[PDB]
């Protein structure tokens, strides 16, 4: 039962209470959108190469999520919150350092009067410097449910560091609850998957939401489960609770609501039914 | 910073 399964998961959280001390440091307080939502220390993305005048330059509210313990970076994700005004530069340091080539944005910049992500990309055709990083917005391609932005990211002053980063911005997720059917998300995730698959040396896919746990966990868990079906077929074992437990061992609270939990099952079933057609 | 309870 969906209701019983999600409740059992919500109770099991007491054994994934790993340290979150770095995000609790005074220097990092203003780098978190939400005081209570912090990365586990052992899976957090540690930022190197920071300004040597900054006493703490190694922190972003983000964790690596591996679907399996041996996963390559190309098969992994970074779950993170939407940028704050003061973390846009750190976000691009993270994207560059981790060799990420695909970003999945699951919110608008603002929903119901609240900032869910400060704009971290230039206007179409424009060039912006974000700290030491330079970003050109080469082209935007607008679909029904999402916009794709082809971004070119490089380190200022250093040639031959340029790489293309593809930002898939899902724009129609409802302000409350979840989409009433998963077709839009499934089509979006299919494009994300093929783009990531096509890039030889790609690092983890960056996925973000206001806190980096609810919509972020929903998209990541759907993506993991559909990839199992890609490899193993429509009759394979699918274990939604165990997959949620795996991602929750790497960032607290992934998948926040019962509607999200039901949406994951619905997305997987629709993926299966399109294949069977 | 605030509190995410969704």
């Amino acid at each position: 039962g969906f209701w019983e399964e999600f409740e059992t998961l919500q109770q099991q959280e007491c054994k994934l209470l790993y340290s979150r001390k770095e995000g609790q440091r005074q220097e990092n307080k203003n780098k978190n959108r939400y005081k209570n939502i912090l990365p586990f220390d052992h899976t957090r993305v540690v930022l190197h190469d920071g300004d040597p005048n900054e006493p703490v330059s190694d922190y972003i509210n983000a964790n690596i999520i591996m679907p399996e313990f041996g996963s390559s970076g190309k098969k992994s994700y970074i779950a993170t919150q939407g940028c704050l005004q003061n973390t846009v530069n750190d976000f691009w340091r993270m994207v560059f350092q981790e060799n990420s080539r695909v970003i999945v944005m699951t919110t608008k910049e603002v929903e119901r009067g609240k900032s869910k992500c400060v704009k971290y990309w230039p206007d179409e055709y424009a060039l912006k410097e974000y700290g030491v990083m330079r970003v050109r917005n080469v082209k935007e391609s607008a679909a029904h449910d999402y916009t794709l932005r082809e971004l070119k990211l490089s380190k200022v002053g250093q040639g031959n560091t340029e790489r293309t980063v593809w930002q898939y911005h899902f724009r129609t997720w409802p302000d409350h609850g979840v989409p009433s059917d998963p077709g839009g998300v499934l089509d979006f995730l299919e494009e994300v998957h093929h783009k990531q698959e096509s890039i030889m040396d790609a690092g983890p896919v960056v996925v973000h939401s206001s806190a980096g746990i609810g919509r972020t966990g929903t998209f990541i868990v759907i993506d993991i489960l559909i990839d199992i079906i890609r490899e193993k077929g429509v009759d394979c074992d699918i274990d939604v609770p165990k997959t949620i437990q795996m991602v929750r061992s790497q960032r607290s609270g992934m998948v926040q609501t019962e509607a999200q939990y039901r949406f994951i099952y619905m997305a997987v079933q629709h993926y299966i039914e399109t294949l069977q057609r | 910073p605030g509190e995410y309870v969704n």
